[PDB]
RNA sequence: UGACGGCUCUAAUCUAUUAGU
DNA sequence: ACTAATAGATTAGAGCCGT
């Protein structure tokens, strides 16, 4: 009998100082944790896309029911959630005509098409914010589902980082998304069906745009002060991998400063996914002064997680650079082992939390299982946890364990309960797939506001 | 009639947590009257506070705060309902919810100081979970206004905390450990008497060349049919190991580091597990990095064992509960063995098209559920038990590796209602 | 790309070993 | 040194469906 240890879900800040585990109550009930004054919508799309926008935005300001109301929480509406307004009347629409998109559609080369699209949406988006006087939030693209698989060197990539120069945050929605009622296989049911989760949607949408417009709809405090815990991963470039960084630490008011650290760290060498000394150093000491302003002081530790394990010499620069007194910790954190713990009896998977220790410098992390008070599974079936390794550096296994838990609870790009995947880790995904995809930025944006 | 609920407060910074306090109330339907929320501009306000203290009021909840103790106008709205408690013959009229961390039962006015508060101090949430059980105990009456709203939001306090029992439960897990291993590992020279590449996959026992050596658990002088001059070779030639020294991580030998012999024995052992899978003659399938397996249609009994269909039919196929054993040392040699769903139109062939299994592998999925999981796969591995607690690995002549025919069994201390 | 999860199909790198150039 | 092979490992990507 080995015995797997427990590890209490950590507690999401919102309004008032007020703690609940999950985003989607302690939004409910409380709120978010900063209010903006409203939201001022932009809208780049055809005519059908615009009134199914506008018919969206008037659908979610009064509460929304889903078939399943015990089990998944209902959308109390958009004002009585977040306190501010995001009025349907107020849209700067910018125009885009349907036969716009035939004359870019049937161009040969795909690399000209996608490109050409690309710059029909974000010039429009740039123009008005150079022309207008009006003050848009977040630029909504409402985009033709010709676009999404005609277009088919990523449409939504290449959109992202050739704003990324002009600080335009964006929201991209499919039509099919917004109108599934009015989009079906032939067969008269909708392509997918979001009858049964019209509220989950909406909570998704409504928390992206909230925090795209300068919203913090939550913040963590569940993580030990002084500890800058920065997430790596690496992206194929066609021998160039890319390895950008996100960091997540506390301020001294007890507040998250959840930014990047990011730039294309290139390694053009036979070994892949590992940083060589120069550009190792240069990664870590940008972490290190973003701390060192955020706080004056440096950090005590610096909690180092990433997918790939660290070999020997881009440690050795990560302690070169190192002040004194800081500790390093190497964290790895996989989804490949297959350990499938079955209930004994019945019929609900394993419940989220679980940990098995398989020894002082590992352990078994059940991230995705069975969740109680959402009472359905984000997932569906017996989950894959997630091995959690210290590769390098002095630190406690349970304490890893519970720090990894609690750094999936920042997912803003959705208002799950929580994530399968350290966020740090998914969201420096995102940025390393959207800075890549265009042109080399002399210094891209730390605000994941313009990424997700 | 008296169906309000009073609030008082400290005047300027109370406003935040009662109007949270008091929106909440009324959208579950009970009845709450606010000094700064319901309170008409011009009116002569004592004369209405008084009044509906004595004549509205059913409840008087007090935001007990270091300032709302020391607020002049708020004790007198205490020193009131004291006095209509009395009347009214109701001990439980006056809760003096408590919010501010710092006042902790010992500083509380006389006047209260002998009534059970309710502890918001550290959240809000289930402070006020509290009340509800403190109203709905005394049948304080609430309207239904939304019945929707006040059911849900009911509901969205209700559970705040609730779901870990601290019940242990069992989990099956897909590990299995091995019972048995070989006691010597060899390494055989038969380099010198073996053909120049000579393919040691056709070998019936699994053996690994390392270098010059074929590393292998199996008897000297077994491939005498297989490989010939097998029993001229010289048994001084061959290098013997404590294989349980091995496991241990102290054979740091110069000839061979520690490491590399595990990962032989883990070479070794898929091997041997995919010859022993001939002689139990169970249908193979390539994967993308992987080796499957499954039993035809037919040749098990109703395509189905230990009261378990090992075997159905999905669509125009026949969907195979599909394995792929992996070997694993660390920590414990433990064989993992995955769960797949393989599909064959005809019940033999399987569909060649990758597109299509893979297609027809989520449809199948969306059906079995984590009880289903457990079944097939337990009854799979007790179909390949050779022994009525464990399963064999030939690796020799006379050298066996027995691993358990149970899976791992894991044990926790925290389960929930599993509805 | 509202999202999330699982899975599949590939591909490469590192390690060991031998062969070959 | 450089390639080729047999593995185990450890990474990435595509891709196809569920919820
Ligand atoms: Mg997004």
């Amino acid at each position: 009998m080995k015995e797997l240890i427990y590890i209490h879900e950590p507690n999401i800040l919102f309004a008032n100082g007020q703690k609940c585990a999950d985003p989607r109550d302690g939004l409910a009930l409380f709120g978010p944790f900063t209010k903006i004054y409203g939201i001022k919508s932009g809208v780049v799309g055809t005519q059908y896309g615009l009134s199914i926008f506008k018919n969206y935005i008037n659908h979610i300001q009064k509460p929304i029911y889903n078939a399943n109301n015990i089990t998944r929480p209902m959308f109390p509406g958009f004002e009585a959630v977040f306190g501010c307004k995001w009025d349907a009347d107020n849209v700067v629409f910018k125009e885009v005509t349907k036969e716009e998109i035939e004359k870019i559609l049937y161009t040969e080369s795909n690399h000209k098409r996608t490109y050409d699209l690309v710059s029909l949406f974000i010039n429009k988006i740039i123009t008005a914010n150079k022309n207008e006087d009006e003050k848009v939030d977040v630029w909504f693209l409402v985009i033709p589902d010709e676009i999404y698989q005609y277009c088919r060197a990523q449409f939504h990539d290449q959109l992202k980082a050739r704003l990324l120069e002009h600080t335009i945050p964006t929201q991209i929605l499919r039509e099919s998304t917004l109108a599934w009622r009015d989009f079906k296989n032939k067969f008269g049911a909708p392509k997918r069906d979001f009858s049964k989760i019209e509220g989950h949607l909406a909570w998704t949408i409504s928390t992206a745009a909230f925090y795209k417009a300068g919203g913090k709809p939550w913040k963590l405090s569940d993580i030990r002060s002084g500890v800058c815990y920065l997430g790596l991963v690496y992206k194929q470039i066609e021998p160039k991998n890319a390895c950008c960084a996100a960091q997540m630490f506390l301020d001294n008011g007890d507040g998250t400063v959840f930014k990047g650290e990011v730039g294309p760290w290139y390694n053009q060498e036979k070994h892949e996914f590992h940083l060589n000394p120069k550009e190792a150093k240069a990664l870590l000491t940008q972490a290190l002064n973003s701390y060192k302003e955020q706080n004056g002081v440096f950090p005590k530790e610096i909690f180092i997680h990433a997918k790939t394990k660290f070999n020997g010499q881009e440690w050795n620069a990560f302690q070169e650079v190192t002040p004194e007194g800081t500790n390093l910790v190497g964290v790895t954190i996989t989804k490949t082992k297959p350990l499938k713990l079955f209930k004994s009896e019945g019929n609900y998977p394993i419940m989220r939390g679980n940990a098995f220790i398989v020894n002082e410098r590992s352990a078994f992390l059940w991230t995705v299982g069975y969740v109680p008070k959402t009472e359905s599974t984000l997932s569906m079936e017996v989950p894959n946890p997630i091995f959690i390794e210290i590769n390098k550096g002095e630190a406690d296994i349970e304490q890893v364990l519970k720090d990894v838990l609690a750094l999936t609870k920042l997912n803003y790009n959705a208002c799950i309960y929580a994530d399968g995947v350290p966020v740090t880790l998914r969201f420096a995904d995102k940025i390393g797939e959207i800075l890549t995809a265009s042109t080399e930025l002399k210094a891209p944006p730390l605000a994941f506001k313009y990424y997700i | 009639a008296r169906n309000k609920i009073f609030i008082s407060h400290a005047a300027p910074d109370d406003n935040d947590f009662t109007k949270w306090l008091a929106l909440k109330l009324i959208a579950l339907g009970y009845e709450v009257w606010c000094d700064v929320l319901f309170l008409d501009k011009g009116a002569d306000f004592w004369k209405v506070i008084d009044k509906e203290i004595r004549e509205g009021a059913i409840k008087f909840l007090l935001a007990t705060s270091e300032i709302a103790i020391k607020r002049d106008g708020v004790l007198k709205e205490i020193a009131v309902a004291e006095k209509v408690k009395k009347q009214l013959k109701d001990d439980n009229f006056i809760i003096p919810l408590i919010i501010d961390e710092n006042l902790s039962y010992d500083d509380l006015p006389p006047e209260i100081i002998r009534l059970n508060a309710v502890d918001f101090k550290k959240s809000w949430a289930v402070g006020l979970q509290d009340l509800l059980k403190a109203l709905d105990d005394q049948k304080v009456e609430k309207n239904s206004p939304d019945p929707d709203k006040s059911n849900a939001l009911y509901q969205q306090i209700f559970l705040h905390n609730k779901g870990i029992i601290e019940r242990e439960e069992i989990y099956d897990s897909n590990w299995f450990s091995i019972l048995s291993f070989p006691k010597e590992l060899r390494f055989h020279d038969y380099e010198k008497l073996m053909p120049k590449g000579f393919d040691v996959r056709e070998l019936t026992y699994p053996a690994v060349r390392y270098k010059n050596y074929l590393c292998t658990f199996a008897w000297e002088y077994d491939f005498m049919h297989q490989l010939p001059k097998t029993e001229t070779y010289n048994s001084s030639q061959t290098i013997r190991i404590p294989t349980e020294e091995i496991l241990s991580g102290k054979y740091d030998s110069p000839f061979i580091g520690n490491f590399e012999c595990q990962r032989l024995i883990v070479q070794l052992l898929n091997k041997a597990f995919e010859l022993r899978m001939k002689e139990k003659g169970v249908r193979e399938y390539p994967m993308s990095n992987k080796m499957g397996y499954w039993f035809e249609k037919g040749k098990l009994e109703k395509d189905k064992f230990n009261k378990v269909l090992l075997v159905g039919k999905q669509k125009d196929k026949h969907w195979h509960f599909g394995i792929s054993a992996a070997g694993k040392l660390y920590p414990f040699p433990v064989l993992m063995i995955s769960s797949h769903i393989f599909f064959t139109k005809d019940g033999k062939e399987l569909i060649e098209s990758k597109k299509i299994q893979h297609a027809a592998r989520r449809r199948q999925g969306k059906n079995w559920w984590n009880d289903d999981w457990r079944n097939k796969l337990l009854a799979f591995v007790k179909y390949l038990s050779d022994d009525e607690n464990s399963f064999y690995l030939e690796v020799g002549s006379e050298e066996k590796i027995y691993i358990s025919n149970e899976p791992v069994q894991f044990v926790g201390k925290v389960s929930y209602n599993m509805p």
